[PDB]
RNA sequence: GUGGGAGAGGGUGGUGGAAUUCCCGGAGUAGCGGUGAAAUGCGCAGAUACCGGGAGGAACGCCGAUGGCGAAGGCAGCCACCUGGUCCACCCGUGACGCUGAGGCGCGAAAGCGUGGGGAGCAAACCGGAUUAGAUACCCGGGUAGUCCACGCCCUAAACG
RNA sequence: CCGAGGGUAGGGCCCGUGACUGGGGCGAAGUCGUAACAAGGUAGCUGUACCGGAAGGUGCGGCUGGA
RNA sequence: CGCGGGGUGGAGCAGCCUGGUAGCUCGUCGGGCUCAUAACCCGAAGGUCGUCGGUUCAAAUCCGGCCCCCGCAACCA
RNA sequence: UGGUUCGUGGAGCCAUGGGGGAAUCUGGGCGGACCACCGCCUAAGGCUAAGUACUCCGGGUGACCGAUAGCGCACCAGUAC
RNA sequence: GAGCUAGCCCUGGCCAGGGUGAAGCUGGGGUGAGACCCAGUGGAGGCCCGAACCGGUGGGGGAUGCAAACCCCUCGGAUGA
RNA sequence: GAAUGCCGGCAUGAGUAACGAUAAAGAGGGUGAGAAUCCCUCUCGCCGUAAGCCCAAGGGUUCCUACGCAAUGGUCGUCAGCGUAGGGUUAGGCGGGACCUAAGGUGAAGCCGAAAGGCGUAGCCGAAGGGCAGCCGGUUAAUAUUCCGGCCCUUCCCGCAGGUGCGAUGGGGGGACGCUCUAGGCUAGGGGGACCGGAGCCAUGGACGAGCCCGGCCAGAAGCGCAGGGUGGGAGGUAGGCAAAUCCGCCUCCCAACAAGCUCUGCGUGGUGGGGAAGCCCGUACGGGUGACAACCCCCCGAAGCCAGGGAGCCAAGAAAAGCCUCUAAGCACAACCUGCGGGAACCCGUACCGCAAACCGACACAGGUGGGCGGGUGCAAGAGCACUCAGGCGCGCGGGAGAACCCUCGCCAAGGAACUCUGCAAGUUGGCCCCGUAACUUCGGGAGAAGGGGUGCUCCCUGGGGUGAUGAGCCCCGGGGAGCCGCAGUGAACAGGCUCUGGCGACUGUUUACCAAAAACACAGCUCUCUGCGAACUCGUAAGAGGAGGUAUAGGGAGCGACGCUUGCCCGGUGCCGGAAGGUCAAGGGGAGGGGUGCAAGCCCCGAACCGAAGCCCCGGUGAACGGCGGCCGUAACUAUAACGGUCCUAAGGUAGCGAAAUUCCUUGUCGGGUAAGUUCCGACCUGCACGAAAAGCGUAACGACCGGAGCGCUGUCUCGGCGAGGGACCCGGUGAAAUUGAACUGGCCGUGAAGAUGCGGCCUACCCGUGGCAGGACGAAAAGACCCCGUGGAGCUUUACUGCAGCC
RNA sequence: CGAUGUCGGCUCGUCGCAUCCUGGGGCUGAAGAAGGUCCCAAGGGUUGGGCUGUUCGCCCAUUAAAGCGGCACGCGAGCUG
């Protein structure tokens, strides 16, 4: 939906706030099974090795079911869906009739009171987890692992899916959000439906301040800088660049491939 | 203004003492020279309790 | 009111085959495309033609009519759901409850606009190749918006009987 | 107290005038091209859209005021 | 003032650096197609190569001096 | 690749990081590419005084200084500052 | 050497008093249902005036200074990056 | 004898500048060898959201007392923060440690690295964060929440007494959390009182009066009472909480739906303990006695503090661990643990004093900087603002005179009002509140405090609401109407916008050259391209490893543009990147045709042509929100003029829209028009654009700007064109007493001359010796081994299709 | 070049004369008035505004006139910037 302002001061014109119509009533966490202290901190041992991040507020981590592929066959009601700070995502809070509560990344669709479970079993409904095998081919599907036993990693950013395309032998055929092509071990899990909230695209930031918030500090031109900082930087009353376009450490930043060509991952894609 | 010289006496012996000179072949050095120098002082003395 | 009937009337979801284009595997050469004629273009880096698989989008052949439906704009594979208008019979009910209709309000082809998708084909703009005195056209080879979906605007027409 | 009127300040309508500028109209025989009228030699007109010295062309849909 | 490029039939351009021949398009003039003009078709004409000087057997072409034409430059004070 | 006078040079010997990879006296290395001859040594395990270096320390001497010299300090100096 | 300065991490603290009045909620109106319109409530904001606090705009003084960056008048921000 | 030489000493300027805030002094009496400067008293002035008071850091004897004045004190010094000596800092409860964890650090395990060493899950260390039991008075010259007095607590240990399965570093619960706005009742704090307590006082015209002045509290166990916070109770089933569990979690039934009940805080009260003014008398440097058997009561305002895990809303979604509750396992249940009551035990370190400053950081008794808590009263709309003032603390550690120039700071002005100047720079006008009333334009919010106006004091009469009170009096906040009074003037003093019109740039709030630039620069939301499938790309590191990210294409890295509106045209020839199982070339290696050196030979040893050989380059395409680029010359219309049209040469293609003498225009004050009396600027045009132009974005844009230009109004000492006054210096006297500079000096003008600008040489002119206040023409005056310029086969920082290497990737 | 501060303005000036004004004069194609031109003469005088950083210049309104040049393009230990 998001929520829109009044133009009662200059930046709130535009700004743009998402809504929290599905953030059940529960806005404040779950014990137990998360939070965790969170480690702030933009930088290696040392030396900043990601520019401009720091700032923005506090965050509790909520340690989410990656891998549920622990409760086959065991069920779960959902028991409320509720903001998560570290994702673009919401999450919902389930509990099991085993007594175990989890958090599972929320998708498009979940209701509360909802009945989920994950395994080889499992109707083909939204928020079941099954081996990609199993799944029909053509359903859209979220969290993906990558390889069997190893946790999900593909598609679970807002209103993300990815989609079942054939099978080969072992393998699932997958269309990455991306776009890409990709074999996925049969043996993999995956939860099926998107993930939802997707109208996270369509926030407006709206002022400086907002980015800080979130702990984005501000990003400078490399045209801003001086020789000694950037291949942009001087000369005189600007510059056009005067070379292709680069990174502040030399490398072109317009068009140069810089996936390594020998990685053995190769022989498992098949698109962009 | 402002000096340079804000005086705290953790900071101090956290920064220039003993154990922080012995902790690294750098700082060991320091308390070898200023021996063989003869100094009454090897480290700076930090007070208080 | 009771009882029925036809219909591409409208909305949402699902689904089927033909065909184009691209991808891969096979087999196979020396040309294919295209025109009034040609050229640009594609093809010995393996094209065209043919076979097998895959992906994707859009439009629904025959039925199809000089036909049907809608208040107009418009509406065409199939399925189910939600829904409007409408006609026949029976003459049962109310009982003058009627017609029109400034304004208002709602709908409103295509093109266009905003936001996010999707993009096979075609195709403004644009780029070539021809034609011409010259061609910013008519012909040919390319090709971006757009054409398609969702929501929001736009209110035009030879919106014509 | 009120009060003609004077002063101050800010508006609304109207008329006059203005470098330069937009299109319009009229002006016996100027330049460029051929759009339409015969299938006008690309049927025409059209709403809209982009493009073009100019008429105009093209895309999309529509019309019989054409076969 | 300095630097380097250019004056070729009416117009716009080749021809020079490896000296000997001045060619292309347009225009112009004569004829044809047409009722007539343009278009198109068939023939033709047209150039002291900026001027002065010579280098050579021989100069549009090579080397000097001037003359217009064009572009660049003229910075630190 | 380093070492040696040896800077790739005709570049050996000694050492090695990479690859290949033996032999036990009729066995192996060496004498400046290489080969023949004639010779010298006996690798891939270790230890070994003395002669040699130094001078914080004690001792002796000085064609060495004599308090702006001589050690930074003759003096409570690696101090005050 | 980050006891000045620059950024980030952890943990606390500070911002007088005034204005303006967003969404929202309530009632009323309106319609088939709406949108929408009125009030009333409500208390949003890198919103407004202005102390602290953080700045350093313009002018003057100071120039072996009170001060190796100061003083006076004036000025910007002041719930936020 | 020279090195702007080195070290030391002493001069010169010079009895000169200054003596460190313009908050301010006078007198009387003491003490003393010696008083503007020390002690005392009277008067005067200054701070009072401090210039008062209490903590923290830092400081480390500065604190208290006696005795001293050579130095230290910008003067004096009998005084001191100074010298000598002697004293002075008391804790189970305040703070820190025998408790806990954060970032981080350390680090057994483990991994890595030539060595030195680097990472490192557990554990340990790590604090204004968590946890935790003392409140009020009194005493010293100097310490007290520490000693003492009263009242009140916490731990252990050992007992008895009574309960219960007790019981872990382990399971679970709790601790436990954001921002903004806030309700109810409280305390702190304050105002009023005709009520109570009190020494006293009638002044100078009046007043013996509900007269003046002073004061009317503080702590307090149990038990209450008012606020308010925390929490549901059973019974089954159980596969989860990494062994177990009665605990927790989940499912299912009943009873509550409530704070009813349990608790837990806060506040009132409370046994009882203490305090207790003015004034007056005293002798202290300072405190004491009396006032007093002090009284110790009622109203009112009222927090930002307490009840506290209170509530409401919002997005950016807001530590950890222990203490504490509970559950069970090993074990043990003569153990043990819980509860009640007794007795015993309760260590280590800090404590003085300064502390917005003469004791800290600035070499100084430095006009600077320095975190937290309190910070009263009246008046002003409110307030931590402003003017005065309690308590409390000062008069800023050189004085006295004088009353020039001139400077700084300030006040006022006839007449004119920007004529001043680069510029209204500066200064002025304006100014708070209430009420009328406000334009273009606009993104519909704004523009707006638009602009422009009026009101503003005191007195009396009538009158409307609330708050506390019983529905009332009072006390206290907000209001309305009507008569009148005074002055030049009523926010009568102080704090408190001058306004408009119109351009440029940047959207906006932000940020920046600490110490000459705050801007039109950086940032910014937003837009586009581009890389990245996750052991991601990218970054740091030799590595291990870490960031990315405990993220996963709506995500992360790089680039550029920079809200928003309308838009971003053509060129892929070169360069970049991207795509190409052909071809050409291409190193090691493979391969050996053939030849060479030695041997009597077997052999041993060298080169070595075909041919197979990668990326790269060449070659084939694509790609401009990639690097970039986006022409020349002649002619032509029935007045001239101009050129829609044409010819021709070249290109990869030949600048569209939209702007345009501009932050861009050289010639240039272009050419008209507008503002003016007059306009190299400004504004509207034209287009002949030296040399705009579309994401180094194009043309616009409401709003915003201590940005930059032009104009007008208001108002002025900016100016005609100055004058007067004030105060701090300057000047004179007493006291202290510098500095850069300095070859030496007995240091005149002119006209010449001289290395070409002479006090010093020539000639002439002038001129008795020495000072004080002033002005700056000169000593090519001081100051810095010129910054510009050039030089040196000097040095650094930067660039690239300079050379050559290296990391890195292939 | 071990430093001679550099444009313009302001303030203060002083000097030259090849005089802008006023005083004297010759010739005039000088009737008169007003001019032209040349000679003598520097004693004094030689305005206020618009634009520009400007010097200069173009204007506006005056005047007897709106003079030229030197003094380190006079003068920054005098100011401005
Ligand atoms: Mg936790
Ligand atoms: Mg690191
Ligand atoms: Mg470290
Ligand atoms: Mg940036
Ligand atoms: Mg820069
Ligand atoms: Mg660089
Ligand atoms: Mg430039
Ligand atoms: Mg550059
Ligand atoms: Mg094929
Ligand atoms: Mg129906
Ligand atoms: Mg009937
Ligand atoms: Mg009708
Ligand atoms: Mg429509
Ligand atoms: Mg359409
Ligand atoms: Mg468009
Ligand atoms: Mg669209
Ligand atoms: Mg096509
Ligand atoms: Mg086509
Ligand atoms: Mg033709
Ligand atoms: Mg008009
Ligand atoms: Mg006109
Ligand atoms: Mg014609
Ligand atoms: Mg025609
Ligand atoms: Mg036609
Ligand atoms: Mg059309
Ligand atoms: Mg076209
Ligand atoms: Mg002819
Ligand atoms: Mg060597
Ligand atoms: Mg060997
Ligand atoms: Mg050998
Ligand atoms: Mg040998
Ligand atoms: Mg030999
Ligand atoms: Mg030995
Ligand atoms: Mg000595
Ligand atoms: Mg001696
Ligand atoms: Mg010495
Ligand atoms: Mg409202
Ligand atoms: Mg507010
Ligand atoms: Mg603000
Ligand atoms: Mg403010
Ligand atoms: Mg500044
Ligand atoms: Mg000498
Ligand atoms: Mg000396
Ligand atoms: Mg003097
Ligand atoms: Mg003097
Ligand atoms: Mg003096
Ligand atoms: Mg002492
Ligand atoms: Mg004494
Ligand atoms: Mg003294
Ligand atoms: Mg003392
Ligand atoms: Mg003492
Ligand atoms: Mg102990
Ligand atoms: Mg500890
Ligand atoms: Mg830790
Ligand atoms: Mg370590
Ligand atoms: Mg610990
Ligand atoms: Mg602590
Ligand atoms: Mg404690
Ligand atoms: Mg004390
Ligand atoms: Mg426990
Ligand atoms: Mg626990
Ligand atoms: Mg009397
Ligand atoms: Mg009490
Ligand atoms: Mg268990
Ligand atoms: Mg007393
Ligand atoms: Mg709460
Ligand atoms: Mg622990
Ligand atoms: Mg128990
Ligand atoms: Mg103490
Ligand atoms: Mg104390
Ligand atoms: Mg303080
Ligand atoms: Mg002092
Ligand atoms: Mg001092
Ligand atoms: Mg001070
Ligand atoms: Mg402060
Ligand atoms: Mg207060
Ligand atoms: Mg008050
Ligand atoms: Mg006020
Ligand atoms: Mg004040
Ligand atoms: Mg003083
Ligand atoms: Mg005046
Ligand atoms: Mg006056
Ligand atoms: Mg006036
Ligand atoms: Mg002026
Ligand atoms: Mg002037
Ligand atoms: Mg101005
Ligand atoms: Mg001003
Ligand atoms: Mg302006
Ligand atoms: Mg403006
Ligand atoms: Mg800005
Ligand atoms: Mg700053
Ligand atoms: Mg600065
Ligand atoms: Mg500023
Ligand atoms: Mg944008
Ligand atoms: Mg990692
Ligand atoms: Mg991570
Ligand atoms: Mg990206
Ligand atoms: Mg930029
Ligand atoms: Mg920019
Ligand atoms: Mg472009
Ligand atoms: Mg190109
Ligand atoms: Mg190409
Ligand atoms: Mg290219
Ligand atoms: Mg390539
Ligand atoms: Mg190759
Ligand atoms: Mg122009
Ligand atoms: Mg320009
Ligand atoms: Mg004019
Ligand atoms: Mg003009
Ligand atoms: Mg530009
Ligand atoms: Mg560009
Ligand atoms: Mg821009
Ligand atoms: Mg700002
Ligand atoms: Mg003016
Ligand atoms: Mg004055
Ligand atoms: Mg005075
Ligand atoms: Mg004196
Ligand atoms: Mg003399
Ligand atoms: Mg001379
Ligand atoms: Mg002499
Ligand atoms: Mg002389
Ligand atoms: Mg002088
Ligand atoms: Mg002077
Ligand atoms: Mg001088
Ligand atoms: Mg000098
Ligand atoms: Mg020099
Ligand atoms: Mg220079
Ligand atoms: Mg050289
Ligand atoms: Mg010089
Ligand atoms: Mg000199
Ligand atoms: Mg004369
Ligand atoms: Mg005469
Ligand atoms: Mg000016
Ligand atoms: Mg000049
Ligand atoms: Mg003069
Ligand atoms: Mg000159
Ligand atoms: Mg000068
Ligand atoms: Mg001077
Ligand atoms: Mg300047």
């Amino acid at each position: 939906a998001v929520k829109k302002f009044k133009p009662y001061t200059p930046s709130r014109r535009f700004m743009t706030v998402a809504d929290f119509s599905e953030i059940t009533k529960t806005e404040p966490e779950k014990s137990l099974v998360k939070p965790l202290k969170k480690t702030g901190g933009r930088n290696n041992q040392g030396r900043i090795t990601v520019r401009f991040r720091g700032g923005g507020h506090k965050r509790l981590y909520r340690i989410i079911d990656f891998k549920r592929w622990d409760k086959v066959g065991i069920p779960a009601k959902v028991a409320a869906i509720e903001y998560d700070p570290n994702r673009s995502a919401r999450i919902a809070l389930l509990h099991y009739v085993d007594g175990e509560k989890r958090y599972i990344i929320a998708p498009d669709g979940l209701q509360v009171g909802q009945q989920v479970v994950a395994g080889p079993d499992a109707p083909i409904q939204v928020g079941n987890a099954l081996p990609l095998r199993f799944i029909p081919v053509g359903t859209v599907v979220h969290a993906v692992e990558l390889e069997p036993k190893k946790g999900a990693k593909l598609a679970r950013a807002a209103g993300t899916s990815a989609q079942i395309q054939g099978r080969e032998g072992d393998y699932v055929i997958l269309r990455l959000p991306s776009g890409e092509l990709r074999k996925v071990h049969g043996e993999c899990y995956a939860t099926v439906g998107a993930v939802g909230n997707a109208d996270h695209k369509n926030i407006v930031l709206g002022k400086a301040g907002r980015s800080r918030w979130l702990g984005r500090r501000p990003h400078v031109r490399g045209a801003a800088m001086n020789p000694v900082d950037h291949p942009h930087g001087g000369g005189e009353g600007r510059a056009p660049r005067g070379r292709p376009p680069a990174s502040p450490w030399g490398w072109q930043t317009k068009g140069l491939k810089t996936r390594k060509r020998r990685k053995p991952s190769s022989r498992f894609i098949i698109a962009r | 203004m402002k000096r340079t010289w804000q005086p705290n006496r953790r900071k101090r012996a956290k920064t220039h003492g003993f154990r922080a000179r012995m902790r690294t072949p750098g700082g060991r050095k320091v308390l070898k020279r200023r021996r063989q120098k003869g100094r009454w002082r090897l480290t700076p003395a930090v007070r208080k309790r």
